[PDB]
């Protein structure tokens, strides 16, 4: 069994992100690193729309990332630190959209280590010099200059290493144009490591660490070192040198510290809490991210809290040295990884998880009546500042960035009654949290939609200028009637100045600037923009049958092949041509080539009859009523068009299979992808020209990255189709479906998953489908959180509290504020959740609908129950009725993990499926963290033992019990009698459980410990499952292994477990945590392939390979492009999938499908050893992505 | 025997009796990084030479596959001592 | 021998497992999706984790044994 | 120490002299080196002012900034100015593109001395301009606005190794510009360089070459000023038979008419001296020889059309029959002039393989190696333009000298062999494999 990689949707949580003019030019792009993909993305500042320009695979985790640019420069270099123990400088170049390698420096061994450098990263603010370091011991500082040539170019690495020593955060100072200095954030943990009584570990202070570097004595020097009065997160870099006062801003717990050498004292200002804040009082708030801006007179800090305020931050310092410390209140925004303030007044909060945002600064934030709080003012150490968090004000939200970190839980399902099953997906954390439905295809948004009575067959959108791009009166014709709407401001279905009139037209297109071509049933005029109808005479007496008419063209050809022709006359008369031949028989299909203004004709022209025969020849004179190149497709041609770039010719014949081949006088390389017949007209997507083919799978061939991908659109079933503008869509489609005339754009260029999403209240753990209503259980829990009745609880505790805590005269105006505290409600996805606890949780029960949004049923549990596990089953003891079973952990605290039971809630599915009714609840020991149906009983992991249980009346009844399992239960899968569980650290076991004498017995187990996060079936005998580092492992029980096992004390297993073992066939490492597998088909009458999808957001796919020839071809191409095109970090490829376990029986196809993304010479160099031209390796590359799901 | 401080950008170097070598495990088979060298290794008179013996170098030392696929090569500077 | 993290036949119990459990913590905070697992699990930011876990580097077995 | 030839002398030297500095303080370094500012020996003050350059790499330029201040408008003596502006210069030398944050600050320090009543004061501060716009490549020209009206001025006016100075520091301060300042200043300047074309000095001559050199190569100086300005009176007076016997003249030549051809266009450039390729003169030969090699490997033979081909083939021909040194140069000109014209040197081969042949029949084995040689190198293009009969018999003639005593020859004539056999084939090869 032999498998093979892909990845439908890659990853888009973000990781770091970073600012600066990567592309050279004066516009600011970010650089965003979504794990093992470094993205380059443009914020428009016009549209104020994120346009993602750049996408590579680096294939190895990027800890750190930070760009610098040189003294004098215009463009800035991306410092990346990775997993590869090498320090990577790259360069954006915007001609051949890119990625270059310019410097690759190695220092250390591969891997997330703990003293290998590449965690934590500084640049000095004139870029003379980055500083890489690790966690633990190790600094290095290496010194960037320049030639003569403008190029870069990195010193030796520079020591500045102190063993025993932890390092929290590094950044660079702005000392000026002076000695480049580092500032560390240290500890000391030597004096902990050998003090038994832990009074050291009370007493180690962190250490603020300024490395001085001397450039001309070309070492590093520890120049000073502070100690702190608490422990600090991060630090800040103060604009310095000329610009403003130098020194570091150390963000702290409920504290910031202005920190500088000489006479400075340290300027210390209290992190403000929100006023009457419903947190415990016990927590403290640190700053996530920060942002500084360095603007031309008066720099600010963004800083966020860990709830999501950003604080804007000024020094006022009336000399060198910072005097005050003032703080005020921005706004407030989700959860940011990384802050990016743009000039033009932008800022790109890339949050942690979920969607990222893009919102533009409209206000600072000074001549207003907010407070702004400063460190000059007196406290008595004992109260902080407190500040009324309103919604946006000084920001004004332009964009989203659709997210899918984190994926919870995964199913494919055809719920929708549609052809190709849909992605059900939960997504989000706490309040932000929701389940995305993804469908293949790219968003169709509507515009303007019409109804009209008789059914069309033949419509076109026909203007009469050719610079205006909306049709001035667009033939919406029929068989037999004509229903044609002119358009201008507004659609009104009027068909006057067309020729046709109210006779019907199968054809109405634009023949010339101000003249158009229609050839209806009753005859050809070339109608001008006034009433020139002037009908001409076909050849004989039969109807018009098949147009090939371009804007410089136009063929007629009636039954037998009377290709009547025409070019473009300067007088603009309805005339044909003498050169009419009748042929064998009509053509099906007829289309010409591009006829743009600059050139006098087209170039090429097709007929393909019904008889399954086309005929390709040149449109120019020289070659009429005579083909050239010939085509014996296996089924006829419905239709036929002609693409500008590398131009194609499609033809899509009168099954669901259109065939591309190159442009060419001969027949090119005919790719063939599936898709009623294929009425395939062109369209103008975004500028470039495209084709769109009706059928009863719709398909638009779309070019993202120069790609032939035939994605679907998300719109109604159209029978015809054309091109069209208009204001509401500049460049959209004008259909008709079945009586029903519509306006449909697309907005997204690539969009291979348009998502819908539906939001939730906590995080989504799991989910089922019933099989008889198709609706969602989800369970959602949420650790630190509180239920809305404990919330609510304690508001009115806190409302109490504080109207005692007044306790003076003229409470009128406490009580009109507790009040105003108690009737309002910030929202939780806006201002975040305001809950803690470390021992608290908040679960509840959604019965959900998969088509719409609303939540059928909603069970709030209790405090501190937290929901683990659900399934749906039947009985055997009850009837068809369908039972809910719910696992929740009572009071469990994760670290240290100490549980205080367990119970299992049993709901019966009333109405259908829309409700959930209390019937019971069975108290457990253990978290029962797994449930599995099972042979009309069912199967709990309750810990580290699993239980047949049978569903009682008052109780759950416990049939059957094992604990051989080792640790905990964290998967129970079932098919036949075999049950596999998973360990939460060792492998899957195998039980072999007999109906009669009511045994668990276990027969066979895996020799890897796996911390399985879930597992999936792929027959009787072979098991897939994923890890907690981001692995996937495929097993198989040998053959011939006896499952009739049945004293224990004599009998022993092999390696203290059964006297079987199961053999590893396929163990490939992802680089992203998967969460869910599942063995599906995504595209109807393709083959079946094993999904999985990751906690960062992205989709992949496994497919089989069906024959050794091309698991040796694919195996090459790995092969070849794991040397030569070398990942972008540094990581060796066969190292990184090799990174816990060694890869086996996989080819990973994210790299070989950079062949397609890299140079042609290297192309062909690198197809020239498999004896293929790199077409057809190209081909072959979307053979195996077609041939399968996409 | 081996100098094993941090490497820099300095090329280390072969002479012409060990020219194609792999300088951790002597092997002759399928060279593939090119190896770098400490800076004081490589200071002053020390510029170019074997990073084996010493005398002139003619070539440029690598590791061989078998040491990159062990990372081998990010041991740090390979010149006896 | 000079890498931290190594041992010997010398080696205690408690020096191991805090070897151990120092390289899962630079670990967690190297695997951006090991750190957004436990980003999930609690209700806290990814830099609250970032500064829990630079805590814990301190001591994370606790006190050492005397012998 | 500073002054040593070795290298690592000198950087030793500086690294000890900055240690001392950053451990004795920038006033006791002053205080110490002022009485030798205006001594009358010219090597101390050139090792104060290196000193004092390292001193300022040190301590950082701003520390250092006040003393060259006061020293460069000393009313006292010319030989303070002097040293400060050859500080400035050391300064400059030793720290690269590190200067250019105070570029601005050093320029407005020494700018006044241009216009000094003392020639040496403008000497050095021309060398100083020189030095730190060298520095400052490819940045930093907006600094340089207030020196721009001085030595523009200056150039009108003065004569011999101070305009030499003044023309260098303006030919490195030219590739700073941008397109339209560049073109209007070099056409400003391009008078006096013409004029300075015929000077007979020899430094001076080359210093205005590579001002050319470095001019032709800005962006902004089109190829048709080029072409009708620049380049008749540049090879009227640059391309004659006495530059060639020096080295550094004949290598400084060469590469500016490389640059030459690169920005202007290689057929105007190889047209222009082809027929140099038949001089008498072997090592003016040898020169226009590796002018072609350089331009041609640069840029192709696409440029090149017919009558020209038949002037490059007579030329390389005639250089080649009437060779007396083993000369590499004519071994690989000839071989890649032969493989760049690719099937177009099909009609010109016969005569070609006879000279080959000529010299493979030579009575000293050197010339029959370099033969051999030759035969390796064009066997390809040979293959391409279909003459297997003629390779045939060189691999007869060949096969017959197999018999050759001297080992390098007899080793090349293997190559030859080989690739004979490579483009001809083991079937229709004579003599045969059998033999
Ligand atoms: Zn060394
Ligand atoms: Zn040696
Ligand atoms: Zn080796």
């Amino acid at each position: 069994m032999f498998l093979y990689n892909l990845t439908l949707q890659r990853a888009t949580g973000i990781s770091f992100a970073i600012h600066g003019n990567f592309s050279g030019t004066k516009q600011q792009e970010i650089v965003v690193s979504r794990g093992k993909i470094l993205e380059l993305l443009r914020p428009d500042p016009n549209t104020g729309k994120v346009h993602t320009l750049l996408t590579v695979e680096v294939f190895g985790v990027i800890r750190s990332l930070m760009a610098f640019r040189l003294t004098g420069g215009t463009k800035d270099y991306i410092v990346v630190g990775s997993d590869s123990g090498r320090i990577v400088i790259l360069e954006y170049q915007p001609s051949k959209n890119m990625f270059e390698k310019i410097h690759q420096e190695t220092f250390g061994k591969s891997g997330c280590r703990r003293i290998v450098p590449g965690q934590f990263l500084a640049v000095d603010p004139k870029g003379r010099a980055v500083m890489i370091s690790a966690i633990e011991k190790q600094k290095l500082v290496y010194i960037l200059n320049r030639d003569a040539a403008a190029r870069l170019t990195i010193s030796s690495p520079l020591e500045a290493h102190k063993a025993n020593t932890l390092v929290y955060h590094v950044v660079g100072v702005d000392v000026g144009f002076e000695n480049p200095m580092f500032a560390c954030l240290e500890m000391d943990y030597e004096e902990a490591d050998n003090d038994p009584t832990g009074e050291a570990a009370a007493n180690t202070q962190q250490t603020l660490t300024f490395y001085e570097l001397d450039l001309g004595l070309n070492h590093v020097v520890r120049k000073y070192s502070e100690p702190l009065e608490e422990h600090g997160n991060f630090l800040i870099t103060v604009p310095g040198g000329s610009d403003g006062p130098s020194g570091v801003l150390i963000c702290s717990e409920n504290y910031i510290t202005y920190k500088n050498f000489g006479d400075q004292p340290d300027i210390r200002c209290p992190i403000p809490r929100r006023r009457n804040d419903l947190d415990d009082p016990e927590r403290g708030m640190i700053f996530v991210c920060s942002a500084t801006h360095k603007t031309k007179s008066m720099f600010f800090f963004l800083a966020q809290t860990e709830q999501g305020d950003i604080f804007k931050i000024t020094l006022e310092t009336d000399e060198d040295m910072v005097t005050e410390i003032r703080l005020k209140y921005f706004d407030t925004v989700p959860v940011a990884a990384a802050m990016c303030v743009l000039k033009t007044g932008f800022l790109f909060v890339a949050s942690e998880f979920g969607n990222h945002y893009l919102y533009q600064i409209a206000h600072l934030g000074d001549d207003d009546e907010e407070p702004e709080f400063s460190s000059a003012m007196p406290l008595e150490e004992g109260d902080t500042f407190f500040f009324q968090p309103r919604p946006l004000k000084n920001l004004v939200l332009v964009d989203e960035l659709d997210s899918l970190s984190p994926i919870l839980f995964c199913q494919i399902a055809d719920l929708a009654n549609e052809d190709t099953p849909q992605l059900y997906v939960a997504c989000g954390r706490g309040p932000r949290s929701s389940l995305r439905v993804l469908r293949h295809g790219l968003e169709v948004s509507e515009m303007a939609v019409s109804e009209l009575p008789g059914n069309p067959n033949a419509v076109w959108t026909v203007r009469r200028h050719i610079e205006d791009e909306f049709d001035a009166y667009i033939i919406v014709s029929f068989v037999n009637a004509t229903l044609v709407l002119s358009i201008g401001e507004t659609v009104e279905e009027v068909t006057d100045s067309g020729f046709l009139g109210t006779t019907p037209t199968l054809s109405c297109s634009l023949l010339g600037d101000d003249a158009l071509v229609q050839v209806y049933p009753d005859g050809i005029r070339h109608i001008r923009a006034d009433k020139r109808v002037n009908e001409w005479k076909t050849p004989g007496k039969k109807t018009i049958v098949k147009c090939a008419v371009n804007q410089r063209q136009v063929v007629i050809a009636l039954t037998g092949g009377e290709l009547v022709y025409f070019e473009m006359d300067p007088s603009g008369q309805l005339n044909e041509y003498t050169e009419r031949k009748e042929m064998s028989a009509d053509v099906v299909c007829m289309s010409l080539a591009n006829v743009p203004p600059g050139e006098q004709r087209s170039r090429f022209l097709a007929v393909g009859l019904v008889d399954n025969t086309v005929r390709i020849i040149s449109l120019d004179p020289s070659d009429c009523l005579q083909p050239l190149s010939m085509q014996a497709l296996p089924a006829q041609p419905e239709s036929l068009c002609i693409v500008e770039m590398f131009l194609y010719l499609n033809i899509g014949l009168q099954n669901g299979v259109l065939l591309r081949t190159v442009l060419d006088p001969v027949t090119g390389d005919l790719s063939d992808t599936r898709t009623r017949p294929v009425k395939l007209f062109r369209v103008r997507m975004q500028g470039q020209e495209a084709v769109l083919a009706m059928s009863s799978r719709s398909w638009l061939s779309y070019s993202y990255q120069s790609r032939f991908h035939l994605t679907p659109l998300s719109y109604e079933t159209l029978e015809f189709a054309s091109g069209f503008a208009s204001e509401q869509c500049p460049e959209g489609i004008v259909a008709i479906s079945t009586n029903t005339l519509r306006i449909l754009a697309l907005e997204k260029l690539g969009a291979v998953f348009n998502q819908v999403a539906f939001p939730l209240q906590y995080t989504p753990r799991k989910f089922v489908i019933h099989p008889e209503s198709n609706n969602l259980i989800i369970i959602e829990t949420d650790h630190n959180a509180y239920t809305e009745a404990t919330k609510a609880q304690r508001k009115q505790q806190m409302a109490e509290e504080m109207v005692e805590a007044a306790g003076e005269d003229e409470r009128e105006l406490a009580a009109e504020m507790a009040a105003a505290f108690l009737n309002e409600n910030l929202p939780e996805s806006i201002f975040g959740a305001p809950k803690a606890g470390n021992g608290q949780w908040a679960s509840v029960i959604r019965v959900m609908n998969p088509i719409q949004g609303n939540t059928l049923d909603l069970v709030q549990l209790e405090q501190n129950e937290a929901a683990f596990s659900v399934a749906v089953c039947r009985f055997s003891n009850t009837g068809e009725d369908w039972y809910v079973l719910v696992g929740v952990a009572k009071d469990l605290i994760l670290n240290p993990r100490s549980v205080a039971g367990g119970f299992v809630y049993t709901y019966k599915l009333v109405n259908n499926g829309e409700k959930l009714e209390f019937l019971h609840k069975t108290p457990v020991e253990e978290v029962p963290a797994a449930i599995a149906p099972f042979q009309g009983r069912v199967l709990i992991g309750v810990g580290k033992l699993l239980r047949v249980y049978d569903l009682g009346k008052k109780k759950l009844l416990r049939k059957c019990e094992n604990k051989h399992i080792a640790n905990y239960i964290s998967g129970i899968q079932t098919i036949g009698h075999r049950v596999i569980v998973s360990d939460v650290q060792e492998s899957f076991i195998w039980v072999r459980y007999k109906r009669n004498e009511n045994q668990l017995i276990i027969f066979a187990d895996d020799t890897y410990p796996r911390w399985v996060t879930t597992a999936s079936l792929l027959d009787y005998d072979t098991v897939a499952g994923a890890d907690k580092f981001g692995n996937i492992c495929v097993v198989r029980l040998p053959p011939n292994t006896n499952d009739e096992v049945d004293k224990a004390l004599w009998d022993r297993g092999l390696l203290n477990g059964a006297s079987q073992k199961a053999e590893v066939i396929m163990n490939y490492h992802v680089g992203e945590t998967v969460l869910s597998l599942q063995k599906t088909t995504l595209i109807p009458g393709g083959s079946e392939s094993l999904v999985y999808t990751t906690l960062s957001g992205g989709i992949g796919i496994l497919v089989p390979f069906t024959s050794h020839e091309d698991h040796d071809f694919f195996q090459h191409v790995e092969m070849h492009l794991r040397s030569e095109h070398p990942p972008l970090c540094g990581r060796d490829h066969l190292s990184f999938r090799s990174y816990y376990f060694p890869v086996k029986n996989v080819i990973d196809g994210d790299l070989c499908e950079q062949f397609n993304s890299m140079e042609p010479n290297k192309q062909k160099n690198v197809s020239e050893e498999l004896d293929r031209t790199p077409p057809e390796v190209s081909k072959k590359l979307e053979d195996i992505r077609t041939r399968y799901a996409f | 025997i081996f100098c094993r401080k941090q490497a820099g950008v300095a090329i280390g170097r072969l002479c012409e009796k060990c020219d194609g070598k792999c300088v951790i495990c002597d092997s002759y088979v399928r060279p593939c990084t090119l190896v770098r060298i400490c800076d004081e290794c490589n200071y002053g008179s020390y510029q170019g030479r074997c990073v084996i013996c010493g005398g002139p170098g003619v070539s440029d030392a690598y590791y061989c596959k078998e040491c990159t696929i062990q990372e081998k090569d990010r041991d740090g500077c390979p010149k006896i001592v | 021998s000079k890498y931290i993290g190594t041992g010997h036949a010398d080696t205690t119990k408690w020096e191991w497992l805090v070897n151990q459990h120092r390289d899962s913590y630079c670990s967690y905070m190297g695997h951006f999706d090991l750190l957004n697992y436990f980003a999930i699990a609690e209700n806290e930011s990814k830099a609250r984790v970032r500064f829990n876990l630079m805590e814990k580097m301190l001591q994370p077995c606790g006190p050492p044994a005397d012998k | 120490l500073l002054i040593d030839e070795d290298y690592y002398a000198r950087v030793e030297g500086r690294e000890i002299i900055s240690n001392l500095a950053k451990a004795a303080g920038l006033a006791t370094m002053i205080s110490t080196m002022r009485p030798d500012i205006d001594n009358m020996d010219e090597y101390v003050r050139n090792t104060t002012a290196r000193a004092f350059a390292v001193v300022a790499s040190a301590l950082g330029i701003p520390s250092l900034l006040p003393f060259l201040k006061a020293v460069c408008k000393s009313k006292k003596s010319w030989q303070a100015r002097h040293t400060g502006i050859k500080i400035v210069q050391q300064i400059a030398i030793l720290m690269g593109c590190a200067i250019l944050p105070h570029l601005r600050s050093l320029v407005e320090i020494i700018e006044h001395g241009l216009v000094d009543e003392q020639q040496k004061v403008r000497t050095i501060s021309a060398l100083a301009i020189a030095a730190l716009a060298e520095a400052a490549t490819p940045y930093g020209i907006e600094s340089f606005d207030s020196v721009l009206k001085p030595l523009w001025k200056g150039i009108r006016q003065h004569r011999g190794k101070g305009l030499a100075a003044f023309l260098k520091a303006i030919g490195y301060l030219i590739p700073l510009m941008d397109a339209e300042y560049a073109n209007y200043y070099t056409r400003e300047v391009m008078l006096i360089l013409i004029r300075e074309f015929q000077s007979p000095d020899e430094e001076m001559k080359k210093i205005v070459l590579k001002v050319v050199k470095q001019c032709c190569g800005t962006d902004g100086v089109e190829a048709n000023y080029i072409k009708t300005e620049i380049l008749p009176p540049f090879f009227k007076h640059f391309w004659q038979h006495r530059m060639a016997l020096d080295r550094r003249n004949y290598r400084q030549l060469v590469d500016t008419t490389v640059e030459l051809a690169n920005k202007v266009g290689a057929a105007e450039i190889i047209s222009r001296i082809v027929d140099d390729l038949k001089d008498e003169a072997e090592q003016y030969r040898k020169m226009v020889m590796e002018t072609i090699e350089k331009i041609m490997g640069n840029l192709g033979a696409a440029d090149i059309d017919h009558k020209l081909e038949e002037q490059l083939i007579d030329g390389i021909l005639y250089a080649f029959q009437e060779q007396t040194t083993e000369d590499s140069v004519m071994l690989n000109g000839f071989g890649t002039v032969v493989n760049a014209l690719g099937k177009r040197v099909k009609p010109y081969l016969p005569q070609i393989c006879g000279t080959v042949l000529w010299r493979l029949n030579n009575k000293s084995a050197k010339v029959r190696q370099q033969a051999a040689d030759l035969i390796s190198r064009t066997a390809v293009v040979m293959k391409t333009c279909q003459e297997e009969k003629l390779m045939g018999h060189l691999g007869v003639v060949l096969y017959e000298y197999l018999g050759e005593e001297y080992p390098e020859v007899l080793g090349s004539i293997l190559g030859a062999l080989k690739a004979i056999v490579n483009v001809i084939g083991m079937h229709k090869m004579t003599p045969p494999i059998k033999d």
